[PDB]
């Protein structure tokens, strides 16, 4: 869910009506919003490439993509990028959102117990969601890149 | 769920090819999903619905039989009929499921 | 091939149910590996939490 | 809210938001200062609101508040009071998410029964809802009224 | 499954013919049967007031339903609502059928996990159950309402 | 028994049981008591019964008791005698429970797959409860005899 | 047929023929030639083969041949005989087309359901397939009655 | 479908009527009926492999239909017309029960002529078998319930042609 | 599933190794036993009915299991047992053919042993008839290709 | 392998192995020690056929080995030819195994997501692979060239 | 209509191409089998109301269609049936000396379906008779001329079927 809903439920829960303090909050949030818009574009038409980049930095040229490793086999190999792609889009819902809510949902939920049945090396997956965060913050510029990176921190977290 | 996926009168010569799957299912380790995309990949379901009809009529038939309508609009029957070339049947069954 | 058993369960919050249900709510199944993925989606696009995630048939990290 | 709605069709294409998607997000941080003031506004107005809007509703209901009525006693005009104050809370809570969502899945789904199992008349319920539009209405100017008016309306809708 | 049900499966494990004094404790079950048919009748027309009298007794007028409680939001309410029926009408069952079986088969069964991943709380659960007993029992009448405990308070034990 | 009949179609329904329906239950209970002399009967000539079919099923099939056929040797003649014996006593459970439903789960489901493994021919077996119910139909009195027909006739379908 | 197969199983993947595939395809053309031989040996000695297998049908199961048993009498007798040699007629046809896929449609589907509502019994039917085997096999070379013993089996499998 | 119950009630309710004596007399002609009916009913289903039997053994088999060449030659051919007779007899059966042929008009007549005709299968032999049938079941049922079950077994029939 | 060939293949994959002689002999080991193997099969296949009838002969029927109270009486149990007996028959013979056990663990073995013990099925009964097919089948196979064919009935054993 | 895609299409039949399918099998079996001489074959000569057909492939493609395309620079070119090397040894798995599957598993699924990644030009590796084939033919007599081909082809369809 | 020298010049007109040696011998193919062929339409012509009654005799005749309720009961339906059998044996003689199939497409073959469909002519029986045609002719004609003939005829029987 969204920051604004956030604030909203948060209320709920006590029941009490919106005040000043949270209204001060949600306009935080609307000041932050043009920003936000304009990084989620960057990074959509980027897409492709920062993945790319960031593979090149961890995943690839490594032990993982040599034989007996993780990412041995097109097939293997082939499913880890798939899985950048998603931390990549969640990442940006989540940075638009506002709201760190929506990764627990669709990303962090039941991810730890595939990895671990999968075999998948949860620490190399850290990685390359940091490098990708690396990638991110140059192409979306600085005032941006302070927001989007605590949503890639956020999942690197969860997953570890 | 014989009579929904195969037609009434395929599901009656059913005796007990099916009957492993059965089994799973009366022991609640498989969702009734489950069962059904199965008898959807059976060499039953191809005999019958693919093998004798254009692979139009092969989206039809699939339509009828996993979610009991025909094909709504043209843009439905080319996401279908694409994904039913460039891969199996059991690719079909398993996106409508 | 590979087999998940996996364990979820869905809330209806659509709509009040007059129906028992208890099996929608809560579910363990067996999903083939390349199913298992968009049933997973499917799961947290529906809101449903998956409590548990194992791979019941075949090897962890086989090439074949 | 708006927001979420969007990531949510998006994450259901399993696609980045599109241009004409991030507009319309644009277009609501932008109102979004302007319907929190809507919301503050009644948020103030709030005690008188509900205190205006009972004496209406039991005018033009006398029966709720007669011995055979739900309504009569002190305890039970108390409580039909609050039933007021919660769904004045929930209007103020959706004009700033600018969505009837937040309304919707608090006050809206399964109140029908929630109030057969009371013994509530309905009908009664929405006059009061109507009744809180009108005071409402009065303390708010005309385009902010309007705004209100459509989650106040949907209430009413909602409750029917 | 049923009391005559019940003592039929007992003489198959055994491979006994059907005797005499097996024949005494069918004939037991059909005396009280004409008791109990009375019973639910009394149960189903007067369904929606025993909820709504054992939910003023346990469930309204607590923190549950005040705002941060289980039966916050008019959702969760017609939930909790909803589950109470269920409850009901499945002793109804229960009572006539003179067996506890059925409940454990539909009702009791995975209810606790259930319950836990919702968060739901038993005990509170349990007192709202315990309510409708009560007023069940005044509307039946004392005969009927031994019968009629004996299942609510193992559907109670279960939870 | 009936009254678990009833139940049943209620729960699927989901509904207290229909006053039509609870009258049906207040029928068998009356019933029952005439129904456990009709099996009480049965129980008592029960020795006689299948003695008497069994002489009757090996004088219309030869072959069974012959060296090819299953029946064929003590042990085997025995073994037939006993199945006969245990479908009388599936009739008797029948006829006091008012449905064939005691009946059908001990005997009728799956006795087609356990008499092929064994290779006994099944219209033999059909033809033994036949005979076993025309002794039985002699020993009873008319309208009892129907009663315990219909069950009769219920297991020779099954084995069919 | 093999090439039937083949071709399906590509069909339903949606791809080209695999390489494996092909060269069955490739051992099957080479070895039509030696199966056309052996369906013809058999068919020439198909009235004898069945003529022996027959009676060795009735010396296993004396009952069939008896008033009781449905192959008793001239007429009954002759059916019995005459599907022995429908089935000898659709082995030679999955000889030649190194699959049961023919035989199958025209003989294995429905045929339980047949035979039931007949009143036929399966087991004798597949002795007679089984004597029928023993028969062909000793007229056919060795490597040959392997190659038909296999149509054969799967009858009888099948039944 | 329809029941004789409700099929008078459907034509008072279209007429707007309320339910008078002589819908009432249909209604009780039927109730009535019933009791025979049920007991048909039952042994019918018990006797039902056998009926299809001695149907077939009266028209279908040691003919040309079974030597090949004909429609119910392969094993597969045989088993559909015996599964496509136990049809007729359930269908036949539930119409008795019911009292109305209706539900043979809307589940089994509908469109059972152009199958058979894309299909090959003859119709005149189909409904010898049906034919058949009804004798057989005439047997068993007895003569009271022989008269309701005909009808039924000849709708059927006349359909198909 | 996985035979013996793709088990050496897979191997040397891991390695990252090319087949190599040894590996070679591994593969010509297999070649030879290939024909005993496929001869076996079709002997199984054909005698299947007859090999469940005798291995029940010897363990399961005349037994307390068969007689009231025991776990393979009724007819739905008896058919569940004889059922599963075939499942095992049909496993072994695919693992017989391909020369691995592996099939045996991804189908059968998986999960069984808890199936069963929920059921309150008997395990040692079961292992018990498991054991008397195996001497049936090693009787009709001939005893070049008892061997092989035993060491899969054995695992199943095990398993169980 | 064959024998594993016999078993598992009887599996999904829920049915013994089909006598046409044992037939595939025997042949295999056959068939394999010629098989394994066609695998040594390769694997000694692998060093210079890769060589070879990288070559051949650089001639046909200035552009790939150029300052715009993949393979330019040493790591490049080198990381192609390994690339080339995997393909190979895929290629002597399949001829063991009788069947493309082990091949397919390993390199063929998701490959072209993964070669899009690296923004390697598929049509290129494909003519990689068929200047492998070429160089593989000539060392191969004709017979064993024609099984090579088969694997050689699959894999150039396969990208 | 067409002929076989006229499909061949057609072929190389739409290519432009002058006559072309192979394209001549095809030409010369015919000019051979031409003779055969005249004299096997003289002998149908002359044998034609024979040739129908036999193949009539063999499928039609004797038979449920017919007996009354059959589709060739009554005169007149008996009557048209023998008449369409005759266009059939015609059209089949003047494709045999044509040696082209096109003929029977666009006279016979067109619409016979749909025009058949909604009379309620059973196609199979139809195509029965035909075969039967078939087997008469091919006696008369003789060996050589049988198998030309036969094709003419089995297109025909496909074209309905
Ligand atoms: C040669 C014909 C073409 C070519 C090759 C090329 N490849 C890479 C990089 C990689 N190639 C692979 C390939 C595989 N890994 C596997 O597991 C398998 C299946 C067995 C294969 C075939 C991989 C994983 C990589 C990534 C690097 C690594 O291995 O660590 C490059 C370099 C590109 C880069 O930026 O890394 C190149 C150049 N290039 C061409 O254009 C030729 C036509
Ligand atoms: C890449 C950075 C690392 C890596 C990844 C990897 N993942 C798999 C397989 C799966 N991964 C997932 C994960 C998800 N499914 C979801 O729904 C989501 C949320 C959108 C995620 C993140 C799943 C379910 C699978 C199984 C099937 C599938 O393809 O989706 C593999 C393959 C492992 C195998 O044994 O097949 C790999 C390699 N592993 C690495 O090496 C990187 C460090
Ligand atoms: C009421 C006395 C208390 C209460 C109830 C409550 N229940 C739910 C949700 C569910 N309850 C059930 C239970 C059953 N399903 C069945 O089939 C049966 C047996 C027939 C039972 C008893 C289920 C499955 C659900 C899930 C939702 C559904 O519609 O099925 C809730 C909602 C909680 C939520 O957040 O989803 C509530 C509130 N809780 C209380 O606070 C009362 C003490
Ligand atoms: C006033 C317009 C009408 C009225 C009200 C009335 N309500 C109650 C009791 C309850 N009303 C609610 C309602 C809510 N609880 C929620 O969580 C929400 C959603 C946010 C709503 C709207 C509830 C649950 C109760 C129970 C008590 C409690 O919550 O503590 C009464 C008392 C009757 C009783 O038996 O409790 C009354 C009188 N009655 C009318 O007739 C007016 C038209
Ligand atoms: C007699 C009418 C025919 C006949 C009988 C026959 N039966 C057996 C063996 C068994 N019969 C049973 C049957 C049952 N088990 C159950 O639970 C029930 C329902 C309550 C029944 C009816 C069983 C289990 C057996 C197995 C042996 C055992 O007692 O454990 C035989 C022996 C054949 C054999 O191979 O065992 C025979 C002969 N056969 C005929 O020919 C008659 C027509
Ligand atoms: C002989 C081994 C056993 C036996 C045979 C038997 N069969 C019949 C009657 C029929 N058999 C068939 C079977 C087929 N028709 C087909 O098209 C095929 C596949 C090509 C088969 C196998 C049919 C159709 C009949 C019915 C008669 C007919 O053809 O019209 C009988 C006569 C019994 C009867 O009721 O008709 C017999 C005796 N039965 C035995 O006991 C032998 C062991
Ligand atoms: C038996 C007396 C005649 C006969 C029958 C025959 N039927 C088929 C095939 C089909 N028959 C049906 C009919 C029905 N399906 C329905 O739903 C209903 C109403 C409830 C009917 C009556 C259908 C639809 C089929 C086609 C699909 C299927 O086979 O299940 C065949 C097979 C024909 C074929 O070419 O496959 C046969 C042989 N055959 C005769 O000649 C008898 C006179
Ligand atoms: C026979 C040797 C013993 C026996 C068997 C028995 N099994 C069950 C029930 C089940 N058995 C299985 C096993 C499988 N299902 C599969 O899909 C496979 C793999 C192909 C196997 C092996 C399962 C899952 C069940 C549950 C549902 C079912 O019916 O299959 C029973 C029934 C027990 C009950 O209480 O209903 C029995 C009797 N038990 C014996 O007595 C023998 C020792
Ligand atoms: C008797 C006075 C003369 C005679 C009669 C004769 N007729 C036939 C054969 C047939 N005649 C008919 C006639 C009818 N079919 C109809 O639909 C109607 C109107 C209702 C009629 C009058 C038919 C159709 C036949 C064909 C037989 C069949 O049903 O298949 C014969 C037999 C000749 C033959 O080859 O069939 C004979 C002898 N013959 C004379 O010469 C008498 C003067
Ligand atoms: C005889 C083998 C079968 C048969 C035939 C039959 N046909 C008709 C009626 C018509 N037949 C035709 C057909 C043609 N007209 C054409 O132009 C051509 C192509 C050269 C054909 C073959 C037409 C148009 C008619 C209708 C008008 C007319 O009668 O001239 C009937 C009469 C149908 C009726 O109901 O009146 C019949 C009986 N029917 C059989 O039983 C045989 C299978």
């Amino acid at each position: 869910q969204d920051a604004i809903t956030a604030v909203i439920n948060n209320y709920d829960v006590q029941g009490k009506y919106l005040d000043g303090a949270a209204l001060d909050k949600l306009k935080a949030y609307f000041t932050t919003g043009a920003v936000r818009v304009r990084a989620a574009a960057v990074i959509s038409s980027n897409a492709t490439t920062i993945i790319k980049e960031a593979a090149a930095k961890a995943l690839i040229y490594s032990d993982l993509t040599r034989p007996g490793g993780n990412m041995y086999t097109t097939r293997r190999y082939a499913a880890c990028i798939r899985d950048m792609d998603y931390f990549l889009r969640y990442a940006t819902y989540a940075m638009l959102a506002g709201d760190p809510s929506i990764l627990d949902e669709r990303v962090l939920n039941g991810l730890k117990e595939t990895y671990n049945s999968l075999g998948v090396p949860i620490a190399a997956t850290v990685g390359g969601i940091q490098a990708m965060k690396e990638v991110v913050g140059g192409l979306v510029g600085p005032d941006a890149a302070k927001e989007a990176s605590i949503y890639f921190d956020y999942l690197s977290s969860g997953l570890s | 769920a014989y009579v929904q996926v195969f037609d009434k009168d395929i599901a009656s010569y059913i005796r007990s090819e099916f009957s492993a799957l059965e089994s799973r299912l009366r022991n609640r380790e498989t969702s009734v999903k489950e069962f059904v995309r199965l008898l959807g990949f059976s060499a039953l379901y191809r005999k019958q619905f693919h093998d004798r009809y254009p692979n139009t009529k092969v989206v039809e038939f699939a339509f009828k039989h996993f979610l009991g309508r025909a094909v709504k609009n043209q843009a439905e029957l080319i996401k279908y009929h694409g994904l039913l070339g460039r891969k199996g049947i059991k690719a079909l069954i398993g996106a409508l499921v | 091939s590979r087999y998940f058993k996996v364990t979820a369960c869905i809330p209806s919050l659509k709509r009040v149910r007059t129906g028992r249900e208890l099996q929608n709510t809560f579910f363990t199944k067996l999903v083939p590996y390349e199913n298992w993925f968009t049933e997973q989606q499917r799961i947290q696009k529906a809101g449903g939490k998956v409590l548990s995630v194992k791979l019941f048939t075949g090897v962890q990290g086989a090439n074949t | 809210s708006v927001l979420t709605k969007a990531i949510v069709n998006a994450d259901a294409e399993a696609r980045y938001l599109s241009p004409g998607e991030l507009d319309r997000i644009k277009s609501f941080v932008a109102s979004g200062e302007r319907r929190l003031r809507i919301a503050q506004t009644l948020t103030e107005a709030r005690e008188r609101i509900v205190k205006q809007a009972g004496d209406q509703l039991f005018q033009k209901r006398p029966d709720v508040v007669s011995p055979g009525g739900n309504a009569y006693g002190e305890k039970m005009t108390a409580l039909c009071l609050r039933d007021l104050d919660y769904y004045l809370r929930l209007v103020t809570y959706g004009i700033v998410a600018g969505d009837v969502t937040p309304i919707e899945e608090i006050g809206i789904i399964g109140v029908k029964e929630m109030y057969n199992s009371l013994q509530t008349p309905i009908p009664a319920v929405a006059e009061g809802v109507r009744a809180m539009k009108n005071v409402a209405t009065s303390l708010l100017s005309g385009d902010d009224a309007a705004e209100a008016g459509f989650y106040f309306d949907y209430l009413v809708g909602a409750m029917q």
